[PDB]
């Protein structure tokens, strides 16, 4: 065991795993940390927990969400810490307002809106106010979060629901924000297998769902719904499944539930946004994430020829490059069409979308319409008897 | 009809014949061009000193054999999964399972292709032929042409219940207008392995008479 | 009383005369009759004891069918033959419970009290 | 609604297990046991029977996946070899899987079946 | 500890469902009640075995009368109208206290002596504690 | 990634199966163009008089066979090692070792090519086919086209410990939320060669009850 | 840090062999014996055990050779079939070999392993 002489000396330092860099699913964890030592940047990228514990301290509620995010299969994540003090063991009502006023602050809105790599946000610190908070305090936190997902194009928010069933139905009805389609609420708190197996630590569910959103993005694309996939380190939802059967409403606002199937694991059950279905098109989570995937990949094509002469030539180079990409997304099973004129359509001409003054003002107007798919959440068996039509051979 | 997207070949390995334990999957990079299914039956011709009738008896129906080829690639810019990862996944399906001391049971399936009235091709791998070409100068292979050869091993609890719907133990028959009991007991021989005699058909139904049935009545023919 | 197990069970343990449960099968069905006559068959004056003992079947007759004093006829009501199938299952926890005071005594003499048995002379 | 089809398929308890003051438990007779034997199988999921661990249609393990022609062809394959294992008395004859015209998310399966050994229509609805 | 048989049934029978949502829930949930109390008597009497075979006996009480369901359970909520009546007929076990005098005759037989014969001037309540302290 | 240079084929001959004694190496002049690995398994179909179920049993898994060709040359100005030196080195690997009275164990390896989850191809030479062409007028050969054919002979102390990680003797299981003991003892049959019975699983863990486990508890299932 | 994993892997002496006045020699229990059984193997080189001649990772016979993709792929092959022979209780699951960003000469190997028969995480660090 000579550590300076050349040879094979084993070390305790953990080096990083080879990252796969999934581009369209990467979360932030905005919460209170104990250390806060980073002095260069605003929001920093972590890769492992052993890199996080050296970089943001130990033994807090936001660490066990990162520790459970790296167990379910997530490989990269950002952490934007709140600069205020870490709260008590239970959250007082004088202190719980200090969190939601820090979520409306521009100190955390500029770090998210300036980085332009993050595609979904989440607070694991909202379940810290689940005890001794007092109902509208939850809705004051959700309306802060859904507003935070409006600073820039591709942002989503996974958010925690209150465990009490009366409090959940009230915060579903009395939300009343005009940006409800950017959120999704997963109801029960998970009892993970971390100490204090006998008293496993009760945990936010959204840290596990952000890893399986990233996990179903790796193989089946953004068009696949993130429900019905197993969760790794959890024992049980702390509330029963049958107690939360009133959380799903097919006509009102429906809240996603986490079910326990015997022999099949703990599973996410439901891919619904917060939505009141008056002919709405952004009803499911996968429809909102697909249509925001084709904005954030058509802006990367339309950025390439900003400051171009705006003649009839540079529209046919835009109508050709975006038609060729949407067909490439359609032939992956993404857009619900039997032929390409049924799946999508684009128009760009000087007499179709824009006027003669909009060319003089210097703007192109592209009109992309696209069809999407449905997730098959209900299945109905009919069971009819058919010796009527055997027809005597 | 509904959508337009490639269905791809998946080979699911099961540890048991019934399909209850799962051993791992492998989705193909590119689908095979062609799928060849080969059936075969053995017939032995009976020799006899007296007669010269040409009549060949049935010996055995050999199991089906599916033969498909695949290609794996890492040259192209679109694909980045290495071929060491996929060929390790493929050889672990044509492998002696340490739990059951046999090979594993594969289920090839893709799309709406029924493999003669099964959605999958249940069977085990009889052969496997990797042909590495076009290595990098790091000696990582960039093209691999596997040739799989399977032989059909289907579950027994599925084949137990196809025999019961083809030749059941009990039949119910609807009479129609002046077919005799001698004529109706010949129609039982279509699906009762030698029909019931016209007396033993009348005894089982409790017939008062050999012609004592109305044309609306339902008869029962058990064996 | 369950001759399939109690041959194997009586050979290991001494199995003295005293039983912790002298509950006979005729004695059990009178206990379940007074239980079911409290449970209300819904919106009716008649109770659940009219269900479990429906048509010409008293608990003295069902004990006769169970102990095979009467030859078992092919037609018995299914909720009664469900009930007689339960008492065939419950002979197994009862028979392992009657064998325990014979094992409690032998534990007292040999383990604690240390007494041995005389060998052959 | 005759006594002949009872002799081929037997009498069993009706799946809505409603008990009556006369005749005891309502018995599902011969042609109606085999329909209700399909209603029990589609309604249970595998793992929640007590000791028969693998009994029940697992349509739960592929839902919340998008409706395409590859999911529909996986339902008709799964719903075919499951009725073969757990329903020996009913032979399937056609499966029609399509999504409903009203609500686009839900898709409706329709199983057409004949009983084995017998070609006898039911006269009218009942039990 | 006793875990109910109505838990292990498949959930389409509705025993762990919300109470009386459908009308077929209640006649089923009373059918499982007599076959539950027969199994709940078997789980008590193994837990009574340090009490049933102790040499320092002090009780009338034999085989058992405890309700099978915990008080928070949904199975308790179905029969909540007649749970006071069913517990009181479960208190028929005090009428079976003659059996306790047949175990004291068995437990005294370890030490070679039988129990006392029953007399006519017993005062059978006060007779029995003399027979208990004798053991 | 790090550098850019040819990895070349090396065949290391070992005197023993485990790979402890070394008998000599041979690095190839030019690498092979293609590498063909051929696997094969034998299945016998069970004949029975009564039933007609198609069910083929497993007999034997034949070992793998690698087939590569090499070329050696001395015409060109870049290369100066004679082919008598290299063909003497190659035939001494396909040679009866006088120490062990068998042939020697070869380990073909080059670069990052895994030969289905081994860095080398352990096996002995089954055939060898030298084809001399283009001699000098001194009769020194200047071109030689060897065709090697190997058959897989892998070490036994490696294959003893792959069976133990695939089907171990002892299992520890984490319970999760209302799986029964009847359901959990079926999950042991995935990796215990016939699962433990639900009683003998409860006896080994010392369960006070059949449902007397909390969902956090770890059970143990030995055989 | 339970008694269950001791029953699968046993108790042995800790590799830093530090002796205490209470409890004797510090014992490496079940999940921590298998980690320390890997630390003994990487730390000894073959030939310096007394009678077990070939025991220990020979990474000494290929060092002072230049870092390329052919040396890295020879480490991952050597470090894989060596844990198979001398560690029956730990199955390897990934090897990551890369040279460090700070000093270019040294390269750092990282062995990821699971224990056989058991999927039980360690709760926190210790022993």
């Amino acid at each position: 065991m000579e550590r300076l002489q050349p040879g094979v000396t084993l070390t305790e330092s953990i080096i990083t795993m080879g990252q796969q860099e999934i581009p369209s699913a990467v979360p932030v964890f905005i919460g209170y940390t104990v250390r806060y030592p980073e002095q260069s940047e605003a929001s920093v990228r972590i890769d492992s927990l052993a890199e996080y514990t050296s970089l943001f301290g130990d033994d807090h509620v936001m660490m066990f969400a990162v520790r459970h995010y790296f167990d379910n299969g997530g490989q990269q994540a950002f952490v934007l810490p709140l600069k205020d003090n870490m709260p008590s063991v239970e959250m007082t009502t004088a202190e719980a307002e200090n969190l939601i006023a820090a979520l409306r602050s521009a100190t955390v809105s500029e770090a998210i809106g300036g980085h332009s790599q993050i595609t979904l946000i989440l607070v694991p610190d909202m379940a810290r106010l689940n005890d001794s908070d007092i109902v509208s305090l939850w809705s004051q936190g959700w309306e802060a979060l859904l507003q935070l997902s409006q600073v820039r194009p591709n942002l989503f928010v996974l958010l925690d629901a209150p465990d009490n069933v009366e409090q959940a139905q009230k915060c579903m009805t009395t939300l009343s924000s005009d940006y409800r389609q950017w959120g999704a609420a997963y109801w029960p708190r998970l009892e993970t297998t971390y100490q204090k197996i006998f008293q496993g630590t009760v945990l936010s569910p959204t840290a596990a769902v952000a890893a399986v959103i990233q996990r179903t993005d790796n193989d089946a694309g953004v068009w696949k719904a993130p429900a019905n996939i197993a969760l790794s380190q959890v024992i049980r939802p702390v509330k029963s499944y049958l107690q939360g059967s009133v959380l799903f409403n097919s006509s009102g606002t429906s809240l996603n539930v986490i079910r326990s199937f015997p022999g099949k694991g703990i599973r996410v059950w439901g891919c619904r946004t917060l939505e009141n279905t008056d002919n709405t098109q952004w009803r499911y989570l996968q429809t909102r994430r697909l249509v925001s995937y084709v904005t954030a990949h058509l802006t990367q094509l339309a950025r390439m020829y900003v400051f171009e002469p705006n003649n009839e030539l540079t529209w046919m180079k835009l109508k050709g490059q975006s038609y060729n990409w949407l067909r490439q997304l359609w032939l992956q099973g993404g857009l619900y069409g039997s032929q390409e004129d049924e799946a999508f359509n684009i128009l760009l001409g000087v007499n179709e979308t824009m006027t003669e003054d909009d060319v003089r003002a210097g703007k192109m107007i592209m009109k992309v319409e696209l069809a999407v798919l449905f997730p098959a959440e209900f299945i109905e068996i009919s069971l009819v008897f058919n010796t009527q039509t055997e027809a005597l051979s | 009809l509904i959508e337009r997207g490639l269905a791809k070949l998946t080979i699911n390995a099961y540890k048991d014949r019934e399909g209850k334990i799962r051993a791992g999957t492998l989705q193909a990079m590119y689908n095979p061009d062609s799928l060849q299914l080969d059936y075969q039956t053995d017939y032995q011709q009976s020799q006899a000193i007296n007669s010269e009738k040409q009549s060949s008896i049935y010996v055995q129906a050999k199991p089906a054999g599916l033969s498909l080829e695949l290609i794996f690639d890492a040259t192209m810019p679109g694909n980045k999964t290495p071929i060491e990862e996929q060929l390790m996944q493929l050889k672990q399906l044509c492998s002696v399972d340490a739990t059951s001391n046999e090979t594993r049971f594969l289920q090839v399936k893709w799309g709406k292709m029924r493999w003669e009235s099964r959605g999958y091709f249940a069977g085990r791998a009889k052969s496997l032929s990797v042909n590495y070409t076009l290595f990098d100068r790091d000696a990582t292979p960039l093209r691999v042409r596997v040739i799989l050869a399977l032989v059909a091993d289907e579950s027994l609890v599925l084949q137990e219940t196809e025999q019961n719907l083809q030749s059941p133990a009990k039949i119910a028959l609807r009479i129609q207008d002046g077919v005799s009991l001698a004529l109706m007991a010949a129609s039982t021989a279509s699906t009762l392995s030698g029909g019931v005699d016209y007396l033993t058909l009348a005894w089982q139904n409790g017939l008062d008479n050999l012609n004592g049935f109305v044309p609306g009545e339902i008869l029962q023919a058990t064996r | 009383e369950l001759n399939e197990l109690t041959n194997k069970l009586s050979n290991l343990v001494p199995m003295t005369d005293f039983k912790l449960d002298n509950r006979a099968s005729l004695q059990l069905l009178k206990y379940i009759e007074a239980y079911t006559k409290i449970i209300p068959f819904n919106s009716g004056d008649k109770y659940w004891n009219d269900f479990f003992f429906m048509s010409g079947n008293t608990p003295e007759k069902l004990a006769k069918l169970y102990q095979k004093e009467i030859e078992p006829n092919g037609e018995l009501l299914p909720q009664q033959a469900f009930l007689l199938a339960v008492l065939r299952l419950l002979e197994t926890p009862i028979s392992l419970l009657n064998v325990l005071p014979a094992a409690h005594r032998e534990l007292y003499y040999r383990e604690l009290l240390g007494l041995s048995s005389h060998a052959a002379q | 609604e005759n006594q002949i089809l009872t002799q081929l398929y037997g009498r069993g308890w009706a799946f809505p297990p409603v008990f009556s003051l006369e005749k005891g438990v309502e018995m599902a007779e011969g042609a109606e046991d085999v329909r209700q034997s399909l209603q029990i199988l589609f309604s249970t999921e595998p793992g929640e029977r007590l000791m028969r661990e693998n009994y029940g249609c697992g349509l739960n393990d592929f839902m919340f996946e998008n409706i395409r022609n590859e999911l529909i062809a996986e339902i008709e394959s799964h719903i075919h070899d499951n009725v073969l294992r757990y329903e020996p008395r009913a032979d399937m004859t056609d499966i029609q899987v399509r999504q409903s015209p009203g609500m686009g998310n839900t898709l409706q399966v329709q199983v057409m079946y004949r009983l084995r050994g017998s070609d006898i229509n039911q006269q009218i609805q009942g039990v | 500890s006793y875990y109910p048989v109505s838990d292990t049934l498949p959930p389409c029978y509705g025993l762990q469902h919300s109470l009386s949502e459908s009308e077929h829930l209640l006649p089923l949930h009373q059918f499982m009640l007599p076959f539950e109390q027969l199994l709940a008597c078997g789980c008590q009497q193994i837990a009574m075995l340090p009490r049933l075979l102790a040499f320092q006996r002090e009780g009338y009480e034999v085989w058992g009368d405890q309700w099978p369901f915990k008080s928070g359970s949904v199975n308790d909520d179905a029969h909540q109208d007649y749970a006071p009546a069913l517990k009181d007929l479960l208190g028929q076990i005090a009428l079976d206290s003659d059996h306790e005098l047949d175990i004291i005759n068995y437990l005294l037989g370890y030490f070679g002596t039988q129990r006392a014969p029953r007399t006519f001037t017993t005062q059978l309540d006060d007779f029995r504690a003399v027979q208990q302290g004798y053991l």
